[PDB]
C-alpha cells in the first residue's frame, strides 16, 4: 500500500482514537522501525481525539525507550491522550501543522459499592496527577500550570501550543 | 512534511 | 380502606422501597398520629428492601423529633435504610417477628460520574454518608464504630435472634 | 386526604422534582392559603433534587409577593432549585432537620447551528449568574464566595448550611 | 379542587404546552366567566414553553371576541406561542413576576415528499412566519421590521426587556 | 471478472441506486475508457430506480465532457436519475430492451421556517433544472416536462422512444 | 484497479463524507504525489458533503504546505467542509462541472455544566470565525461577507460559485 | 362542569382528531340536543386537524338528518375531514374566527395487485365524494374541488368565505 | 471453483431472489457465453422462488436476444418471476427435475404509499405489469389469455407433470 | 350520561371493533331492554371495522333469540362483521344513513405448526368462511355463490349498493 | 484446503441446514463429480438438522440423475430433509455411524392473509406431505400406511431403529 | 499458517463450543490425518465449554472409526460434551494440564404429546451419556446418574481419579 | 333517527 | 360566540 | 396576584 | 415541625 | 444434466 | 446489445 | 469412513 | 478532466 511506503520513510500515524489496538499497531511500527536503523529519526504523526489512557501510556514509553528520536506533528487536532503523545515528542521535533487543533483536560469517565467508589476515585486522582506532572515536565512549566489550566477543556491553536510549550515549531506554507 | 519532518 | 383503620389504632406501614414518595406518606402519617395524641406511642412497621438514603434520613429525623415514642417492628424484611429506620426505634421497644429478615450494608450506587474532580466530590459525599450510617447505626446498636464499619463491608443478613444480640432490635414476638 | 389536612395547617409540601406541575401546583397552593389568611406564616417544607430553573423561579417569585411569610424546612435534602427554594425564605423561618442535605452547584444541561448554540450558551450564562447572584443574596455573602462555591456539586450537612448563610436553624430532637 | 376556587375569582391558568386539548379548556372558561359577567376583567396566568399555533390562535380568538378584558400574567415563562398569548392581553393589563423569562422566535418545524408538497408547505410556514410577526408588532407597538429581525433566532427576555420591548406593561413587585 | 471483459468492450453498467459510491465508479470508467481511445463509443447499459441527484449529475457531466459519444441503453428499468441519465445518452444511440420501462418524476425527499424555505427553494430549483434539462434531451417543450413529471410517470418502450427519451426499441 | 490508474496520472478523489480516514487517505496520497514529483501539479477532484473540521483541516495544511499546486474540481457536489477544500484549491485551478452544486454554511451540532457549555460554545464559535475568515481569503472577499453568506445554507450554483470566487472556471 | 353548561347551550366541540370515539360522541350530543327541542339551532365548535373519512360520514349524516340547523364555527383550524364538516354546516351559518385555518386535500394513505387495484378503485370513489359533496356545500363543480384539493390547500377565514365554505368571520 | 468449470460448459445458474444483482449477474454470462460462442446452446437452471419485476425482465429480454438459444431447466423450484423465465427458454428445450415444482400468480406488493392520485398511478402500473406477464407467459405457453387471467389469481402451485401439461416446460428428466 | 339516555330510547351502539368485550356489551345492553320491556322494538346503531367472528356470533345469536324485533342502523360504516351484523336487522327495519359505507370480504387471519394443525385451522377458517356467505345470502335472499363470488375480495358498497344487494331494507334522508 | 481434499476422494459434506445455499452447492459438487468420473461411487456425508424441502428435492433429483451410485451416510444426526436424503442414497449403500441420531417427521411451518390463500398453500403443504411419506415408502420398502402413522409427529430413531426401520443399510465399526 | 503447522504434527484443535460446523471440521481432520498415516497416533488438544450432542457424537464416532489412536488433552477446560470427548481418548493417552477444569453433567436444554416425545429423546440422550461415560470412566453407572445429577467441576487430580483421563502432564 | 329507527 | 352563534 | 392582576 | 415550623 | 442439457 | 449497442 | 464408504 | 484538470 502506500501507508507501507509511508514506513519505508520512517513516518508512523495515529489517526483516530488511541484503543489497545492502535497503540500496539504504534508500538510495533516504532520497535519495527528502530530494527531497521536505530540511529535515524522516527515521524509519529498525530490526528486523534484521544482514548484510553492506558494504550497511550504504551506508545509513551515506547517512545521514550526506544534510541531513536520521535519527532511528533500533529495535523488536523490533538486531543487528551493525542495532545499528550503529541507534547512526549523529543524536545525541538514537535511540530504542528497551522490550522492543527490540541486540546488538554483532566481525566474524564462515563460503580459500585462505597469502597469500590472511592477506590476507583482514588485511581482517577492518580491518573490526573500522573498526567499533569509528566506534561508540565513536557512544557517546561510549574504543575500549578497545568493543575489549572486542564481543569475543563482547554482548546489552543498552534501558536497557542508553541507558546504553552507542547510543541516546539510551526510548520509553514 | 519535508523540511524539517522529515 | 382496611389501612385507615390500623392509622387509627397508630399504625403506620413502610412497605417497600424508601422512595421521596414513599418516605413522605410516612412523615405525614408521623405528623398526622403526633397531633391526635402527642403521649401515646407510634408503630411502625417495616417491610422494605431498602431504596434512598435521603428519604429515609427524613422518617428518621421525624421519628427523633416527635413527642410520641416510634415503636418499630419487622415484618418479611428490613434491609438497607429499612434495617436503619428499623434499629432507629425507641429502644426498648424494636420488634421483629420469628421469622423476619435484617439486611445492612454500606452504600452503593447504581452507576457514575463525568469529570475527576466531579468523581472525587461525589466519592467523598458517599464516603461522608458511609460515616455517618456507621456512626448512627453504632449509636443504636449501643457498639462501637470498628463494629459496625466491619460489619456493613458486605451484605450482612441477619435473622431476627442475630439482630437482638447485634443490638438493632429488642425483642422477638 | 391527609395532605390535605397538613394543607389545613398552613404547610405545603414540595417532594420530588422541581417541574411545571410540581411548581403551578404549589403557587396554587400559596394563593390559596393566602387567601385563608394573609398574615399567617405559611410552611414550605422541601425534599427535593432540584429541576426546571423556569418552575422554581414560578414558586420563588409566588413566595416573595405574597403577604404572608414563607417559612421553608428542608427535611431529606433541598439541591440545585430544590436548595434554591430554601435559602429564599423568609430571613429567620428557614430550617432544617439534624440530619438533611443541601447540595448546590452551577446550572447544568442534559442545539444544532453555533449562532444558536451561542444563543442558548448566553441564556445559561445569564441564568447562572441570576442564580449565583441572588443567592449571595439569600446568603448575605458576596457574589465571589457563590461563584467560587458553585463552581462544582457543592454538598452541605444541615451544620454547613447555617453557617454558609442558607439556613437560619437547625431543629432538635 | 383549588383549581376549581381560583376559577370562583375570574383567574384561568395555562401551565405547560399549548395543545389543542390545552387551548379548548381554557376558551371554555373565557366563555364561562363571560357568561357569568361580562363586564369583569379575566385573568390568564401563563406558564408554556409554547406550543401548536392554531391551538393558539383558538385562545388568541377568544380572548379579543368576548366583552371582558383579558388580562395576562407571566410566571414561570412564556415561550413561542406562549409569549405570543401573553403579549395578547389588554393593553395595560400585560403583568410579569419579576424572573419571569420571555421567548419569541419565528416557527420551527421539528419533512413530507414531493417538491410540489414541500413548497406548499413552506410557504404555509412562511404565512404563518409573517402572520405572526404581524401580529406581534401590533401587540407590541413596532415596526414589522422590528419583530422579523427579533425573531430570526430564539431571543429570551427578561421581565425588564419584555416591558421595554412592548410585550408586557408591567412588573410586579414583592 | 467478466465485468472487466464487458468494459473491454466498452460497457460500463449502472445497476442499482445511483450513489455517490456508484457515481464515482461510472465516472472513473468513462474517463478511463476515454483514455483508452477518445473517439470509439462508449455504451452506458443502465438498470436503475434512481437515487442521488448529484451523483447523477456528476456522471451526467461527464457524459458531456469526454469525446466519445456515450451510448445508453435502458435493461430492466430506468427510473428518476436513472432515466434521465438514458435520456443524457447520444442522440441516436439511446437504446431499451423490449420489456424495460422508463420512469420520470418531480424531485422527492426522504428546522426553522428560514431553513425550510431555503431547502424548498432549492429542491424547486433542482425541478427545475431538471424538467428543462429533460426537455432539452427529448426535443419538447418545457411545458410538458412541467406537466409530465408532475406526479411518477411510467413509461413503456414504446412510449420513451414516442416521447423523445430514447431513439430506438433493440429488437431480436 | 481503476483509481491507482487515476492516482498515476496525479489525480486523488475525495468522495463522500470527510472523515479522520478518508482525510488520511487524502493527505497520504498528496504526500506520495509530492515526494513523486514534488514540481507538477496535483488535481484533487471534490464529490462530498462535508464532514469533519479537523479531519478537513489536516487535508488542507497538507494542501498548502506540499510544494505542487493543488487543483481542485468539484464534480456532483462540493458542500460544507467540501466547499471548503474546493475553495482552497490554487487560485487559478479551481473548477466545477457545468451542473456541480456547492454549499456553505456555519457550524452546525447535534454537553455538561455551564462553565463547560461556555467553553465548547466559544470554541465553535472560534472554528465558525477561522472557517469564514480563511474562506473569505480564498474568495477575495471579507470575514463580515462570509458570517452572512454562511448564516443559514447557501446552495450555489456552478455559476454562482465563480462569481463568488470559490472556484475560478467552469469546465465544459 | 364546565362542558355540561356548554351543552345545556347547545355547542357542540369537536376538538382533535375525528376518531370513531369522537365522532360518536358528536352524533349522540346533535340526537340529544333535537331530543331536548327540535326547533332551536345547535351550534357545532370545530378545531380538528382530520381524522377518518367514515367517521365523519357519521356526523355528516346526522347533521343532515335532525330538525335543527346546525351551525358550524372554526376556531384554530379545520383541515381535511374538519373543513368538510366546518362547510357542512346551515347556509348563512358556518362561521371562523379572524386567525382559524381551513385547509382541503384530497384523500391520503400511510397486497396482490387485485387488492390494489380494489383500494384504489375505492380510495378514489371516497376522493370523488368528498369532492362533490364539498363543491355542493360551495356551490361549485366537481371538477373545482378536484382541482383544488389536488394538493394541500391551506386557507385564511376570508379564502374560505371566498371558496364558499364558511359565510361569516365574526369580529 | 466449482461454478466457474460449470460456466465453461454455458451453464448459467439463478438461485434465491430474482434481484438487481442476481439479474444483472445472470446477464453478464449470457452476454459472455455469447461472446466466446454465438451458435452453441445455453443451458439457464433455476432454482429461485421469485423477485423483481424489472430485475426478471432484464433477464428476459437479454435470453431473446441473444442468437444462442438459450434452455431452461427448473431444480427445486421455480416461482413467480422464476417460473416467467423458465417458461420464457426456448421452446422444446424447457425442462424440469422430476420433483421440481413451478408456481405462477399474479403481482403483489409488499407495502400503499401516498396520495390518491399517487395511489391510483402505482395501481395502473400493476395492472399493466399483470396484464403484459399474463399476456407473455400464455404465448411461452401457447393458450389463450384468459386462461392466465384465471390461473394466475392466486398462487398456483405446480408439479412437474402440471407445468409440462400447461405449456410452461417441454420435458421432465429423469 | 349521553349514553344512558339513548339506551333508555331502546338504542344499543356498537361503536369500533367487534371484540369479546365490546359483542358481550351489546349482548348485555339486549337482555336488559328485553327485560325492561319485551314487546318494543330495539335499535341496533352500527359503526364498525368488523373484528372477532366468534364475538360477532354471540350478538347474533343474541338478536335472533331475544322477543323483539333488533333494527339495526349503519353509520358511518359496517366492515365485515359490522355489515354481518347490520344484515342481520329484522327484515324491514335494516337502515343506512345515506353515506354509510358497507364492506364485505371473506375472512382473513394473520399459521401455524405441524401440517396436520394447518390442515384443521384451515378447514375450521373455510368452514366459518361458508358459514357466513350462507347466512348473510339468506339475509340477502341470494345464492350462496352469489357470496362467494362478491366476498372473494374486499366489497366496498354504497348505501344504495347495499339496499340493491340485499344487506339493508331502506336509506333514512 | 480441508473440505477440498476430501473431495478429490469423492465425499461431498451436507452441514448443517438445508437451504437453498447449501442444496446447489453440493448439486454442482455431484455435478463435478461425475463429470470427473462418472463411475466411481459418490459418498454423501449428512449432518444435517432439516430444512427447505424445495432445496432438499433439487438435491434428490440430483442424486436419482447422475450415473454415479451415491453412497449416504450419517455422522451427528440426520433430521427432517437431512433424514429424506439419507434414506434416498443407492440402496445397499446408506450409511449411519454408530451413535448417529435419525429423525422423520410431517412437513412443518413457522408462521396467512386470506381463507382462499390459506387453503391454497394448506393444500400445497399436505401434497408435500403425501409426496414424502410416499417418496420415503418406497425407500424404506414399506406400506404407504407405515410412514403416515410414523411421520405424524416427531420420530426419533437410533442408528439400530435406523437399519430396523429400512431407513439405512448398514451401521459401520 | 500456524494452525496449519500443528495439524503437520498430527494435532487437531477444538476450542470454544461444539458446533455442527467445529464438529464437522475437526472430523475432517481426523480422516485427513489417518490417511496421511494410519499408523501413528492423533492428539486432540481441547479447550470447550461444550455444545451440541450430536455434533459432539460426530466427533467421537470418527476417533472410534479410525485406525490411529486419538490421544486427548485438555488445556483451559473440558465442560459437557467436552469433556466427553476428553474421557473418549484412548485409554492410557488421556491427558491434562495441571490448572485445568473438567465440568461433567446431565443434557441441558409445543403439545403434551410433543413435549413428551422430546422428554423422552432428551432421557435417552441423558442415559446414553451416563453409560458411555461410565465405560469411558471405568466406574459404575450409579457413580455417574449420581454425580452428573448437577453440573460436577472436578480439578485435573479429581478428574484422574475419576477415571476420565490417564495422566496430568507435569511441568 | 325517527321515522322510523325510532 | 354570540352574537349570533349563538 | 393582587394588587392588581386581580 | 413545631415549634417553631410552625 | 446430460442428456440434453446438456 | 449487438447490433448497434454495441 | 473405508472400509466401505469409501 | 483534460483540459486543463489535467
Ligand atoms: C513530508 O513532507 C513527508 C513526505 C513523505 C513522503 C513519502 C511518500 C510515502
Ligand atoms: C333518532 O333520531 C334518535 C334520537 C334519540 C334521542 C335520545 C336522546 C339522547
Ligand atoms: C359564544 O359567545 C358562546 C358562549 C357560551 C356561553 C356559555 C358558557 C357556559
Ligand atoms: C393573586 O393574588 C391571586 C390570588 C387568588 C387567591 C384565591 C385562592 C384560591
Ligand atoms: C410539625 O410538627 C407539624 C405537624 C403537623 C400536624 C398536622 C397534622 C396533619
Ligand atoms: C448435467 O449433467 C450437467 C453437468 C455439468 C458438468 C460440469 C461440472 C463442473
Ligand atoms: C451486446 O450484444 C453486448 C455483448 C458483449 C459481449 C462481450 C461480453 C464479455
Ligand atoms: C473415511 O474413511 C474417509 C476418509 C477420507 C480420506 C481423505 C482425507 C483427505
Ligand atoms: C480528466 O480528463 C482526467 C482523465 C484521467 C484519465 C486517466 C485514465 C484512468
Amino acid at each position: 500500500d502506500i501507508y507501507s511506503r509511508l514506513l519505508k520513510e520512517r513516518i508512523v500515524f495515529l489517526v483516530g482514537p488511541v484503543t489497545d489496538e492502535s497503540a500496539n499497531l504504534v508500538v510495533a511500527q516504532l520497535l519495527f522501525l528502530e530494527s531497521e536503523n536505530p540511529d535515524k529519526d522516527i515521524f509519529f504523526y498525530i490526528n486523534s481525539p484521544g482514548g484510553s489512557v492506558t494504550a497511550g501510556m504504551s506508545i509513551y514509553d515506547t517512545m521514550n525507550f526506544i534510541k531513536p528520536d520521535v519527532s511528533t506533528l500533529c495535523l488536523g487536532q490533538a486531543a487528551s491522550m493525542g495532545a499528550f503523545l503529541l507534547s512526549a515528542g523529543e524536545k525541538g521535533k514537535r511540530f504542528a501543522l497551522p490550522n492543527s487543533r490540541i486540546m488538554i483536560h483532566q481525566p474524564l469517565i462515563s460503580g459500585g459499592q462505597a469502597s469500590d467508589i472511592e477506590i476507583h476515585a482514588r485511581e482517577l486522582l492518580k491518573i490526573k496527577e500522573k498526567l499533569n506532572r509528566l506534561m508540565a515536565k513536557h512544557c517546561d512549566r510549574d504543575l500549578a500550570d497545568l493543575e489549572r489550566d486542564t481543569d475543563r477543556d482547554n482548546f489552543m491553536s498552534a501558536e497557542e501550543a508553541k507558546e504553552y510549550g507542547l510543541i516546539d515549531q510551526i510548520l509553514e506554507n | 512534511f519535508t523540511p524539517x519532518a522529515p
